């Protein structure tokens, strides 16, 4: 009855009558002003979202409660002081308000070195060895947990994180910020399994937990520390002129962190709209609810969009007459500041229920930070779904469409650990998308106590128009994926991804030829993957679109490509991020290249026995994915 | 708003457009209108309402089963009654009509010619073949192949002629429509009258509809269950089984049930039986039993709670299922739980009984009673008020909760009324057997409920059974809803049900 | 067009005109007389089976070649001698013809102890400590590899395997037998991945490989060793009167094994019959081809049945007019004597292609050993499919049906490592079935050089009638699973299996209550599983059988139950047998009970931290399987 063009206009008309700024301001009320995970204010907004979902008359509204462990700054405050070579001296630098979650919590003392950002590359260029010394690093480029992980690997005693004026132009220099050092996602005390009372909560701990204490300090406190340090920082780093390299031989720093664990109740509340054709298949739209500070840019916007998209889509079903072929689930996640806990615990608990049933995840967190450019990080398959949406949605400030760069796909950045979409793509194997109307520089007041509604209005004057544009892009993703009987997941796109991997491995063809190894099998594995998508593309062309049975047999083959890229050789408990393209582990394809980079330098770091195994499994992972895509189980060649 | 009605063949189509025209004049534009959809068979009409191409169509009680099955999902909303307008009847008699002095009885029908109303029909298939099912030669599945070898020649409408030629010997092709000479009640009787078949399975009112002469009506006989032939006028004394009345079905969700009954209520008050000479609702010069049956005198509203499985009843739904699949120590008793705590205690009880008692949970107390009806549940404990509601649907109590400690608790029952354990009529023997053994193992015990299992102990207060109960006493007499509660209590809750009426109680009173 | 009864009679008529004995005799020709894996005679029969499949005009016939490593007795023969306390003395006992594959191959010397069968229970009852000494064990009750694994755990230096006269009434006492000591299935040098040239064959070894030398010796050679031993064997063991316990303090045994590895080519040849409704779903029928000796009972019968079932079913499609709803694959496996290698390498290589596509595996190996009783080891789900076949197929000797014992399901034995059906059920998660017209005592000439056609005819006079009965049972499995649109996989059966596990765990309720643990969550997990099957059973009842779409949505839920019982917490490479009911690992349900048995004895063997984790994952494995079975992702309660 209703087509794509009828749906495009019906969505746009609802967006024009929707007031976003009034909703974001309502979430920044004194009642929900502080929304720490498992707090009264977090539950208050949860009950609000539950009732609101129930008011939009959705198909079903249910809640899931988890009991996860987090870390908080308790009675004993953490402090950073400078001491002499014999004992306590110098002066007290600062007692920070902010802290780093999942820290080791131990008193440590020693020499201090500036590792800058804390990138594995930053440490390698350091002229000063980081072994047995406390390192200080700027916020940015990477995750805190990544920052700590790189330091702990070089035997550092502790890590200090601060925000320079250059990257973070903030007036107040006494301002403190929050973060977490857990290298992973979900509750670190329940890895692989959900945090339900069913599991009885057994004694188990994640390997992603740091073994060294971490603390965040203010700009002013860092400058006090630089005063006691000597050596000018290199012009390579875009930083302040106050920046200093190492402490003098007379005085050194002493960090003491004493945070304790706390068990809390998290509430994950969902809302679903049942489909008419295939209700068992569903697209999930998630958004973070909790925030350490006031959270306007972090969770304020995301939760406002979640509620409004659930309103607009429900009105289109009941009133307009829109019939989705597949279901839509709206999710309000909690404990997101601690590493996307709520979302990862749900994926770990209902893994079997959404196996090959959930085909896409849309993340609404941090969708609005600036206004300059539009940035999206997603799976290769959603690439075409985005490209089509970009040349259909206009920019909120200018008049031009979002599609301006033809080679935008090559400038797409990989999903990071702090993103809520990471666990969906790397652990579960569900194509996820995270879009942003971002700025050249990240939002300064992100993890601070100055993430207020007022600061958001001052930085982004036309907030209502940008939030409407954000909901329009997200709204067209839902429509496109649930409206037509053909899935918009482009399996074709990936061939560029495999070609890129083999070209990078082709550069080291001489080193592979030297060993008793050939590359011809990886050429075929890649080639067979193309022939598999080419055969599937023709198979879509030679089939009737109106027939339900033929289409379902073809769409199920499309829903298996992301799953087949999850390594079937590693344990999901020890290495949850099984995905070979965007995961972490020796099983991933990037790690195969990273290991072979040590071979060219002729040092004792390259592991030949590990590389022969890495190449063996990856060749068969790409081949197995190719064989399973087309030709059944007998039409395969080799 | 317009209601799309489904019509089978040319005959029902001509009566439909005539019904659309006659109703348009007497009823204003603000009122309901009638539209018509052309279809080849009754199966095409069911698939049409499911695909939103039609809205309502009348079917036989035995064809309601097919309409309930996914993905059709149709619920009966308006049912027609027979007999008279003063005394409505929601059930008709199914009988077997044979020629006078033929020399064949009910037990001897092998190698004889038969005339059926249609495949899947109550009086024409579900009952006649149902009694002779376990006497059929092996194999029994498929069902149509066994009937093909039992009868020498048969005419069963709506049947696959390519796979079963013997069932379409008397009527070639097996037409599902009025276009066929032998279709429906009146068609199956014409199959007997013309001399094509030896036995015809139709309704008790079919003879009076086709024959008007009293001398011609005495030329036939009705076969009884005890291999006897009785007079045609005596159909109450000699019949096969009583089946639910024909009903009109619509979609479970968005099937405008309130709009269809609003249309049919005005149809009987303007063009019903003995109301208008221009057009008749239950009569047509183009054919018999078109749209609605000629034996019908009106329509009655079917309660919202009553679904297709509830409309037919346990006795009839099970009969159809066993007829298609092929089915002719006690089974585990499925207990019904209400809350989260009740099924948590049930699950522990399930393991301790070693699979003798299972657990099936429901949303409310009223929903558990409905599950015992269709077969999803077997037994549950209920208070005196709910025993009246359960008993009116067709569930008899077997055990009583005794709160007084005595020497013989199971031997002697208590009066108090007390909480009673109600169950289905066929599970009376099993429930009273299995639960009696459970009381001997988990009944009255010492303060060792911390280590061992105790049935009459709960985490909170009164879960599966009340905490102040000593034992569940077995009733010596076969007590019903009136026998257990007494003559005084039944009148008390009956009057209270008039102002405070539940959806299940109104649904069980319908039949 | 054709129903069940029409198919039953059409199959039976083809069976009456089929000559089996002539086929088994043709496979025992001088051309295929010795069929060692990767030998000329093995390839000869392979080419024969390929051509024969091609002659039956099947849909497609394809071959898969693997390059696996096996062990063989080479130039240096293994020997067993008795030596004095100072050096070489005594006398030479025997140089065996037979050997044990995948042995450590090392010269060892020490005291000898009779461990009887070699069961973990046998070792615990031994009055003589097995630590630091060579053990001798009888063939039977368990696998060689199991025999060795139990010994190596108690620090034994080596293992000797012999066949007593009591269990093995063989005339010739100089007869030698073959076996393998690898505790697992498949190529032990390519665990988790296939043995293809694509993997480049990296340096990797299975943990199932024994670290101690193993050798098989003859009855005569054992009696020579008993002559030098003292101590009478207990009446508990049904063994010969020659049986002796330990060697004297003066003399001890010296075993020396020197087998080498050999790379060989294995050919796996398949034949498929495409289905008309759902060709992508298929049932697999496999049979072993290779044999160390002549192999009449081991592979002679199995391969004869494979060829004839492929003939009969092809004739029913082309000539009779039989239309299977799902495909049928016939498989001729090689290297089966080495631990079902061919079959496991195929499952490890096309794992992705048969995920949720293969729903049953039928094994034809060792279907005919005796005539007394009928024994079947299979999954709980096929239980009802078997029960129905047993009351339909008549016994070849008597007139009565195979269904005589009502409580036959409770007397079903679990699948063992030597069975080819084990890898299908425990690794892949495909319900498998293995039936046998077995005897009270196992076939004596099984792994010997006396597995000839002549010996098979002498022991089983009416071989043709028993092979026809075997093909009839296997033939009705194929029919039933491919004929009707409803799957015959009974998900209901399993509830008895879960009830059995919780009752066994309920016996130790006091020990669980003592710790900070409750059992109420496992009661619900079990209960929720029942409610899930009960809801699915009603869902089949309320659906139209003729409708293709509704049925496919229901049958896909049935095909997921076996998969959901595979642990999703353990690595498929390290612990391939993921299945929690019939696998090996701490992840399995039996292992949870076995670990809790050490708690009641109050010794230092019970691991509380391991048990709390074991209980946590298993509770959620049963719960997750329940949640995924019915109610989708929102209809679930808790
Ligand atoms: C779950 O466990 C927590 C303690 O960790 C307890 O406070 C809560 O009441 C328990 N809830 C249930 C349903 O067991
Ligand atoms: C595979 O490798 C083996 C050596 O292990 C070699 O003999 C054979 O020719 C190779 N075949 C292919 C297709 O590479
Ligand atoms: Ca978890
Ligand atoms: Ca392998
Ligand atoms: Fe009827």
């Amino acid at each position: 009855r209703l087509y794509w063009d009828d749906l495009k206009r019906k969505l746009s008309e609802k967006l024009d009558s929707t007031d976003f700024t009034s909703t974001i301001k309502l979430l920044n009320e004194n009642s929900y002003v502080p929304r720490e995970a498992g707090s009264q204010k977090d539950e208050n907004l949860a009950l609000y979202v539950e009732n609101q979902f129930r008011e939009f008359k959705l198909s079903k509204v249910w809640r899931d409660q988890h009991f996860v462990k987090i870390q908080v700054k308790d009675s004993a405050q953490n402090s950073v002081i400078i001491v002499d070579k014999n004992g306590r001296l110098v002066y007290l630098v600062e007692n920070p308000g902010g802290y780093v979650a999942y820290s080791k919590a131990a008193t440590v003392t020693g020499k201090l070195v500036h590792a800058n950002f804390g990138t594995k590359k930053d440490f390698e260029d350091l002229y000063t060895p980081v072994n047995g010394s406390i390192v200080i690093v700027r916020a940015g480029k990477i995750t805190f947990a990544e920052k700590v992980a790189n330091a702990e690997s070089l035997n550092a005693i502790g890590v200090l994180i601060y925000m320079d004026q250059t990257k973070f132009p903030i007036v107040n220099a006494e301002l403190s910020f929050f973060g977490h050092a857990h290298l992973g996602t979900g509750d670190p005390y329940t890895p692989g399994f959900p945090s339900f009372n069913h599991t009885q909560f057994p004694p188990s701990r994640s390997s992603g937990l740091p073994n060294i204490p971490v603390q965040t300090i203010s700009r002013a406190a860092a400058e006090k520390l630089f005063g006691n340090m000597e050596g000018d920082c290199p012009s390579d780093w875009k930083t302040d002129s106050t920046c200093r390299m190492v402490t003098s031989e007379s005085k050194n720093v002493k960090l003491t962190v004493s945070n304790v664990l706390k068990e809390i109740k998290i509430l994950n509340i969902f809302g679903v709209i049942k489909g008419f054709v295939e209700p068992d298949h569903y697209v999930v739209v998630g958004a973070q609810r909790d925030a350490w500070g006031p959270g306007a840019a972090k969770s304020g916007v995301g939760t406002a969009l979640l509620l409004k998209l659930a309103q607009m889509f429900s009105d289109m079903v009941l009133k307009d007459g829109f019939q989705p072929s597949r279901s839509i689930i709206f999710a309000s996640w909690s404990a997101g500041d601690f590493g996307s806990v709520g979302a990862t615990e749900w994926l770990e608990g209902y893994l079997s229920s959404l196996h090959l049933k959930a085909f896409t995840y849309i993340n609404l967190d941090k969708a609005v930070l600036g206004t300059s450019n539009f940035k999206v990080s997603a799976s290769p398959l959603l690439y075409t779904l985005i490209e089509k949406t970009m040349q259909n949605v206009k920019h909120p400030v200018t008049g031009q469409f979002l599609y301006q760069d033809s080679n935008w796909a090559s400038k797409v950045e990989k999903l990071t650990l702090d993103n809520a979409a990471f666990p969906f793509l790397a652990y579960s194997g569900i194509p996820a998308v995270s879009f942003c109307f971002c700025e050249d520089t990240d939002y300064p007041y992100l993890g601070t106590t100055m993430d207020t509604y007022k600061e958001l209005i001052e930085r982004i004057p036309e907030l209502n128009k940008v939030a409407r544009a954000a909901a329009e892009v997200a709204g067209q993703f839902v429509i496109k994926l649930t409206h037509d009987v053909e899935l918009n997941l482009d399996y074709e796109r990936y061939n560029s991804q495999l070609l890129s991997f083999v070209r990078d491995l082709n550069q080291y063809r001489a080193d592979i030829k030297e060993m008793g190894l050939s590359l011809q099998w990886l050429y075929s594995a890649r080639g067979d993957f193309f022939r598999a998508t080419s055969r599937l593309t023709t198979d879509f062309g030679n089939a009737e679109k109106t027939d339900r049975f033929v289409m379902k047999k073809l769409n199920d083959r499309v829903m298996r490509v992301e799953y087949h890229f999850l390594s079937p050789y590693v344990s999901p408990k020890e290495s949850p991020f099984r995905h070979v393209f965007w995961g972490s582990g020796s099983h991933t394809l990037p790690a195969l290249l990273e290991n072979l980079k040590l071979r060219k330098q002729n040092n004792g770091a390259f592991n030949e026995t590990l590389f022969r195994n890495q190449l063996a499994l990856a060749t068969w992972t790409i081949q197995g994915a190719a064989n399973a895509l087309s030709g059944d189980v007998w039409d395969i060649d080799n | 708003k317009t209601v799309r009605w489904c019509a089978v063949s040319e005959h029902e189509a001509t009566k439909c457009q005539s019904f659309r025209d006659h109703m348009k004049s007497v009823i204003p534009s603000d009122g309901p209108s009638v539209a018509c959809v052309k279809k080849a068979s009754y199966l095409d009409c069911i698939r049409a309402i499911a695909a939103n191409e039609a809205d309502a169509v009348t079917l036989d009680a035995g064809l309601v089963y097919d309409a309930y099955l996914a993905p059709n999902n149709l619920k009966p909303v308006v049912a027609e009654f027979y007999g008279s307008k003063e005394d409505p009847q929601t059930f008709y008699y199914a009988v077997a009509v044979v020629k006078k002095d033929s020399g064949f009885q009910m037990n001897q029908l092998r190698g004889k010619k038969s005339c059926h109303t249609g495949l899947g029909r109550s009086a024409g298939w579900n009952i006649p073949i149902g009694l002779l099912y376990c006497d059929l030669p092996e194999p029994r599945k498929p069902l149509e192949k066994a009937v093909a070898n039992f009868f020498s020649g048969s005419c069963a409408p709506c049947a696959d002629g390519t796979d079963f030629p013997q069932l379409c010997q008397l009527c070639p092709g097996c037409g599902c429509s009025t276009l066929n000479q032998y279709f429906g009640y009146s068609g199956a009787f014409k199959c007997l009258k013309d001399g094509a078949g030896d036995v015809a399975f139709v309704k008790h009112s079919t003879i009076f509809e086709n024959l008007a002469n009293k001398a011609d009506r005495d030329q036939y006989e009705l076969l009884c269950l005890d291999n006897t032939r009785k007079p045609v006028d005596e159909y109450k004394d000699c019949h096969l089984a009583q089946v639910p009345s024909h009903t009109v079905v619509a979609r479970s969700m968005g099937g405008k049930e309130d709009l269809i009954w609003e249309l049919l209520n005005q149809a009987q008050e303007h063009f019903g039986k003995d109301k208008s000479k221009e057009f008749q609702l239950f009569s047509s010069p183009h054919g018999k039993d078109l749209l609605f049956k000629d034996s019908a005198h009106g329509f009655l509203k079917v309660p919202p709670r009553m679904d297709a499985k509830m409309y037919l009843g346990y006795e009839y739904v099970t009969a159809i299922r066993n007829l298609r699949e092929g089915t002719c120590e006690c089974k585990p008793v499925k207990w019904c739980a209400l809350s989260h705590h009740e099924r948590l205690k049930c699950d522990e009880w399930s393991v301790n009984s070693v699979g003798k008692i299972e657990c099936v949970s429901a949303e409310t107390t009223e929903d558990c009673i409905a599950k015992i009806m269709n077969g999803e549940a077997d037994a549950m404990s209920l208070d005196g008020g709910f025993v009246y509601i359960a008993g009116k649907c067709g569930l008899v109590p077997v055990l009583a909760e005794n709160y007084d400690k005595s020497d013989n608790c199971e031997d002697t029952p208590e009066a108090g009324p007390n909480h009673a354990v109600v169950t289905r009529k066929d599970k009376e023997a099993c429930v009273h057997k299995i639960l009696r053994q459970q009381q001997h193992l988990f009944g009255s015990d010492v303060t060792d409920c911390s280590g061992n299992f105790c049935l009459f102990r709960s985490e909170t207060k009164d879960l599966l059974f009340r905490d102040d109960t000593v034992c569940l006493a077995k009733l010596h007499d076969r007590n019903t809803y009136e026998k257990y509660l007494g003559e005084e209590y039944v009148k008390a809750v009956g009057n209270l049900r008039k102002c405070s009426t539940s959806s299940l109680l109104e649904a069980c009173t319908f039949r």
